[PDB]
């Protein structure tokens, strides 16, 4: 029996339980975005704003249900509407992480027909 | 004084041109266009009669009461220069005719039936003199300009807002995303579009929660108090109140209401709730131009603005003058004073037919919104001064770099104009120079300046004095 | 596209989005106070009391709407009632900032007819 | 005009606005206890438990009115019932402060007929 550690073992949603994505594996995910016509977007957060938290509920009555702080991160530029070139997405990952080398950075993609984010994973951890 | 059955002219009872108006009378100025063959005196008298105590034939029950005490009185008629069949008819209404605290009741008398009379071709209510003794029966605005600035801790410049776009079709989470990005770049406020209530693409409570997250994120990031006008406009008063309660329970600062499409009865209730629970109330004037656009018929916006001040609102849209919706400068300056000030003297050059004494009822913040962008900033600051909220929806969400840069561009433009004015610069003459200088400095502003440099809205005005 | 940083970018209301006010620009704002007959006043706060916060809402029911801590700062002396000399105002700015060199300091002015603060901006950052 | 500093200026109720009590002045207050037949007692608190705070109101509904944490401090031994000797009160002051040299320490006295604390002042500051 191996014990799953509770210490320093925070996760970042999809693909957090796999080995860290290689550059090739990230590029394959970008290809999947482009193949399905989805809208790439980058988002980032400083460490203090990267993890779900509850501090704004101090201002509430009994209405905290499915309210959390830090679900929203900061948009890098705009969603890449009309982008069908995986190399452009990869270049923006480089630019975002260059500008914010200490930030958490995630690559997401939007579907405008379901009007929902349809993929996402972390591409940089401080 | 015997009862005599049958029809007689309205002017025998209701045209009293030597009447001395009382300081408690409500006064109305009607722009009246009689049918051919109907004397102006009789038309004015019919308007007075059928908005107060009279009907089309003599009734015996008049003798049980005192018609002298209660009747509306056409007390003056002046021909309109430039018009051969338009008159301004002035009518005085005893204060006893009106239900205390009810804009609904005041409108029901003064504009209830008279606009449909066959004996007139057109009728426009231009102004109302609301006496202090009637003003004092209203709760009025929840807070008003001074209190709002004090609650927000915001002084020394116009406030900045922004309607989220597309008007309809965004999800709740995308609404909050857009809001966070706008607020964090320097806007004080964002808002639901007037028609964003609760719909299949976005239900209201989902929006309220994601907008709350966005408000608090932008406030923590910037260190400035933020708000987003969450729309309480609804199909029923119960739904309106449920939405106001949710805003209260989220601790957020401000909601909005569409006072004309929701209606005065619901608006007054909501204003009272906002007073009792500390919420700022932004009022959207949706539908007003159905009523107020044409010079010959309807109700001038200045009357709709007085009515809102009475029913209650912390903000009210005032037009922009220079944007996509109509609002002539002098007309607009006049009703902005009527919205904000305590005491406004008669001034027909600004469409103010009566001296208006608000007897310390709080002033309403004018909101300039619709088709404005950074190049309009000097004109807006010059027209309105600091006590206004200037809103840039397309002018923020249409910035080429996104909402935060769009917000920053508007905030820089406003601050540069405010600083220039304070330093002695004449914004009417030097406004373009002020903006051009700030464009060169701020990259976010420069991008807005370039995209909207040639965009103006200059058309013949319909609502002319 | 340039990205508006979310990191270490807090603002202090009016004039925070312009270049730092030189002394001449500050003096010009003082002249505007005096020209309009407004009442100059200085206010200051230590760094821990300078930024809007929410901690007192722990004591509340559902009444946090438009309640924030740290809107009030501390008054420097009194409002300068009757002051029509810009040099007196400028001297008080120097005195306040010398006494509290690590504080945030703002110059405000009051209108007693509207009974509201009618201008204000930061003159000192720690 | 001198400006009352808001920074690092926390007070401790009765006698905090006077110059620090000398040993003679403390002795005089102990005499007043004994002359009036009141019950001397010492109380102490570590720095984190010394000032009024509000943390427990997180567990409350709308019932925080006149509830504060840290009004109670820790009793040194027991109230000195039957003590009519100032030496014994001054001895315990020394004893309490030697045992807890890093603590805030206050001398109080109780009246059992009113059943209330009738005097109190800080005797030690860390
Ligand atoms: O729906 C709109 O058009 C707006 O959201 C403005 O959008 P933009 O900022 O994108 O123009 C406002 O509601 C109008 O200003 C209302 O008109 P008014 O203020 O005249 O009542
Ligand atoms: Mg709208």
């Amino acid at each position: 029996m191996m014990v799953w550690t509770p210490v320093n073992n925070k996760m970042f949603e999809t693909f957090s339980y796999l080995p860290p994505l290689t550059d090739e594996q990230i590029a394959a995910q970008v290809d999947y975005i482009v193949a399905n016509g989805w809208i790439p977007c980058l988002e980032f957060a400083e460490a203090d704003k990267a993890y779900v938290s509850n501090e704004s509920a101090i201002r509430f009555g009994s209405v905290s249900c499915l309210y959390y702080d830090n679900r929203y991160w900061t948009m890098w530029k705009l969603p890449m509407f009309g982008c069908r070139d995986p190399m452009q997405v990869l270049r923006e990952i480089v630019a975002c992480t260059k500008a914010f080398p200490d930030a958490y950075v995630r690559l997401v993609a939007f579907d405008n027909q379901k009007q929902v984010q349809i993929m996402g994973f972390l591409v940089q951890r401080p | 004084a015997g009862f005599k059955a049958g029809v007689k002219d309205y002017r025998l009872t209701y045209y009293t041109p030597d009447y001395v108006v009382r300081d408690t009378d409500i006064l109305a100025a009607f722009r009246m266009t009689p049918q051919p063959g109907v004397p102006p005196e009789e038309c004015g008298a019919a308007v007075a009669a059928e908005s107060s105590t009279g009907t089309w034939t003599t009734v015996w029950t008049d003798g049980l009461t005192s018609l002298d005490r209660y009747k509306g009185r056409c007390y003056d008629i002046e021909p309109v220069p430039g018009e051969d069949n338009q008159y301004i008819a002035y009518v005085a209404y005893p204060i006893d005719l009106f239900e205390e605290g009810s804009v609904t009741n005041m409108f029901t008398s003064i504009v209830g039936n008279v606009f449909g009379f066959k004996a007139l071709r057109a009728l426009r209510l231009e102004d109302l003199r609301i006496p202090p003794a009637y003003v004092k029966t209203f709760v009025g605005p929840p807070h008003g300009i001074q209190v709002e600035r004090d609650k927000l801790n915001k002084y020394g410049r116009g406030l900045l807002g922004c309607t989220i776009k597309p008007k309809l079709g965004l999800s709740a989470k995308n609404y909050g995303r857009a809001v966070y990005e706008c607020l964090r770049g320097g806007l004080d406020f964002t808002k639901d579009d007037e028609n964003v209530n609760s719909q299949p693409f976005m239900r209201w409570r989902d929006r309220f929660l994601f907008v709350a997250e966005a408000i608090y994120k932008a406030q923590a990031e910037t260190g400035e108090v933020k708000g987003h006008y969450l729309n309480a406009t609804a199909g029923t008063c119960e739904e309106m109140m449920k939405r106001a309660v949710c805003a209260k329970e989220l601790g957020v600062p401000i909601i909005m209401h569409d006072y004309l499409t929701g209606g005065f009865t619901a608006n007054t209730s909501l204003a009272i709730y906002c007073r009792d629970n500390g919420l700022l109330l932004h009022i959207h004037r949706a539908m007003h131009a159905v009523i107020d656009r044409q010079r010959n018929h309807g109700i001038h916006f200045r009357v709709l603005a007085k009515a809102l001040r009475m029913s209650g609102g912390d903000h009210l849209h005032s037009g922009t003058v220079v944007g996509k919706l109509e609002g002539e400068r002098e007309v607009t300056l006049g009703f902005v004073d009527l919205m904000r000030d305590d005491y406004v003297e008669k001034d027909r050059s600004r469409g103010i037919y009566f001296t208006q004494d608000w007897c310390s009822m709080p002033g309403v913040m004018p909101v300039a919104s619709g088709g404005i962008h950074v190049w309009h900033m000097p004109a807006l600051v010059e027209i309105f001064g600091d006590d206004a909220c200037l809103q840039f929806g397309g002018g923020t969400l249409g910035h080429p770099w996104g909402n935060a840069p769009g917000a920053a561009a508007n905030r820089v433009a406003l601050e540069a104009c405010t600083q220039a004015r304070n330093e002695g610069r004449d914004l009417a003459r030097e406004g373009g120079d002020v903006i051009r200088s700030a464009c060169k400095w701020s990259p976010e502003l420069a991008a807005a300046c370039e995209v909207w440099k040639e965009i103006k809205f200059e058309f013949d005005t319909i609502d002319k004095l």
